[PDB]
């Protein structure tokens, strides 16, 4: 992505597409993942037989807790019949019993730990539409594992590229069109400013996409003139610096990408690329600027 | 429909977490007691009348 | 060669084949159904959800094989029980193999449409459909 | 909402990314390393008997599977070391990220052609196969 945009005030990217700015660095730096598209049809036609199939679930997981609290708690009793058949203290027996009673409650609030991670599962499942966030991995990750069927939501660049190419922006227009002609100035102000920016895009005649960068281009070599010292050392302009380092982390990239490796290095390697053409395009833009000298 | 609610005639499907399940052991319908009663049945006459 | 040997009994032949059965003392027997169960419901939520492509697309697969397996064993559970009860009626002209497998079919017909529902021993359950089952047979056979 | 917000460090986000791993103390690799022999080896069985139909058709590729898995963990195993040895070779000019990420690519190619052969601790041909590769990055960089 373009530094001068996700990084611009007013973000013009974070207008066009509605999204906080929090939201939108979190996306392009790889921090949290998003929802590109949902086949909402097709999950509406058999969103009974999904909650069916969630009763079910649930149910079973009901009957594991439940089987599990009546061993632990026959357990529990057993052990203070014994405890009194045996004449002890009422010390050992507050002991056993608060123990096995903490236990119980430990095994109901796992249960609830579950159960609540399943309705979590289930809110995010149905009310789940474009341009939504997720901010824990985990959640995710369970979401696609459980039901990896409907939404489709990848993490980068190419997540915003592929969510501006298949948004539109005429039906956004009118719709900004209608909330304008209401009041409600709070809102109507915002309204305006989107609806703005969104009938700049369509009066240009261009289309979004030349916000997310695949070819970056490089000045002749004269612009960046090459310098040689007595020793012949480089000491020319650092642009020379900066293209060294993009063309050498793109290499790494490649090559890693050939060799094969796991996500978490390759996503890896995809944030650092991004944070140096951000670099290159402009130093100090925001975060620490690079500083050999 | 069924007698009972969630209960096929041969038992094969009695449990409760069957709902638009037919029975091919009895060919017939998982649902709840109510259903019996908003459902019709049509003779055939032989002659028009 | 070509030389002779004696016969074997029909009956000892079942009693070889069953002697590998091991009943689970009516304990375990609960989770044994459990597995039936889900076996079941798997069956039908794998032609209900049909389109998914996951990794979970071979689990419901490998609990319909336990399904299939926990009714294998199950079964094995009560051939010594339906043989002895068969074996209480004899004397009245029928072999004994002809009852016993007459039991073995009421057995069949009866667990497969036998749900716990928090009930008691399965076992006298299956007693009560076999002894109607070869009651019947004995009745038929007049 | 149009308001700003800070950035984050990106090495702030690697600690976050590997706070999941959990090392093994040195004593389960050994299995660990024998799931992904398996593997390897149910590949080329896979391939090579390949007209057997049986319920074995899928344990293999089960095993393929786990052999995929335990090279996910094994991997995770070793990045807090990674990141020390790298932490220890700053100063030089390089952004502590290109070290790291050099010596994430000398790892990976390092394990993958591992063997126990009865061999010591892995972390010891980790830190040296890792520490050769920053080296080697470091004079390349010049
Ligand atoms: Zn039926």
């Amino acid at each position: 992505t373009h530094i001068w945009y996700f990084k611009g005030v007013p973000s013009r990217l974070g207008y066009l597409l509605d999204l906080a700015p929090k939201d939108l660095e979190k996306i392009i730096y790889f921090a949290a993942y998003v929802i590109t598209s949902v086949d909402e049809e097709m999950r509406h036609n058999e969103l009974s037989t999904l909650e069916a199939e969630m009763a079910v679930e649930r149910k079973a997981v009901e009957d594991q807790r439940d089987g599990e609290l009546e061993a632990r708690a026959q357990k529990l009793e057993a052990d203070l019949a014994e405890l009194e058949a045996e004449g002890a203290k009422a010390d050992a027996r507050r002991k056993v019993r608060d123990g096995g009673e903490r236990e119980m409650r430990q095994i109901r609030d796992r249960a609830q730990r579950e159960l609540d991670r399943l309705e979590d599962i289930w809110s995010t499942f149905t009310k789940l539409a474009p341009k939504q966030l997720i901010v824990d991995e985990n959640l995710y990750r369970e979401l696609v594992d459980r039901y990896g069927e409907y939404f489709t939501g990848a993490m980068g660049a190419e997540s915003i590229q592929k969510l501006i190419e298949n948004f539109d922006i005429d039906a956004e227009a009118e719709s900004l069109r209608d909330v304008i002609r209401n009041g409600k100035g709070q809102k109507k102000l915002r309204a305006l400013k989107r609806l703005k920016v969104v009938a700049a895009f369509q009066q240009s005649g261009n289309s979004p996409m030349g916000m997310v960068l695949d070819a970056v281009p490089v000045i002749p070599p004269e612009l960046r003139p090459m310098v040689q010292l007595d020793g012949g050392r480089f000491a020319t302009s650092d642009l020379n610096d900066l293209y060294r380092r993009v063309i050498n982390r793109n290499n790494r990239l490649k090559r890693l990408i050939d060799l094969g490796a796991p996500e978490i290095i390759v996503n890896n390697e995809k944030r650092m690329l991004q944070e140096s053409v951000d670099a290159l395009f402009d130093n100090g833009r925001r975060g620490r600027p690079v500083t050999g000298p | 429909g069924p007698t009972r609610d969630w209960e096929c005639y041969c038992g094969k499907y009695k449990r409760v977490r069957f709902k638009g399940i037919i029975c091919e052991r009895c060919g017939v319908e998982v649902t709840r007691a109510k259903v019996r009663r908003e459902r019709m049945g049509h003779i055939e006459l032989a002659a028009p009348v | 060669l070509d030389a002779q040997s004696p016969a074997a009994d029909l009956v000892r032949v079942y009693l070889n084949g069953i002697g590998k059965t091991a009943l689970l003392n009516a304990a375990g027997e609960v989770e044994l159904a459990k597995r039936i169960e889900a076996g079941l419901y798997a069956e039908h939520l794998l032609e209900t959800r049909k389109r998914l492509g996951e990794n979970r697309k071979r689990d419901l697969a490998a609990v319909v094989r336990d399904g299939e397996a926990a009714r294998r064993h199950l079964l094995e559970a009560n051939l010594r029980l339906v043989v002895s009860l068969a074996k209480r009626y004899t004397g009245r002209g029928m072999p004994l193999l002809d009852l016993i497998q007459e039991g073995n079919l009421g057995l069949i017909r009866a667990m497969e449409k036998f749900d716990y529902t928090k009930g008691f021993k399965f076992s006298t359950y299956a007693t009560w459909w076999i002894r109607q089952a070869i009651t019947r047979g004995m009745a038929d056979q007049s």
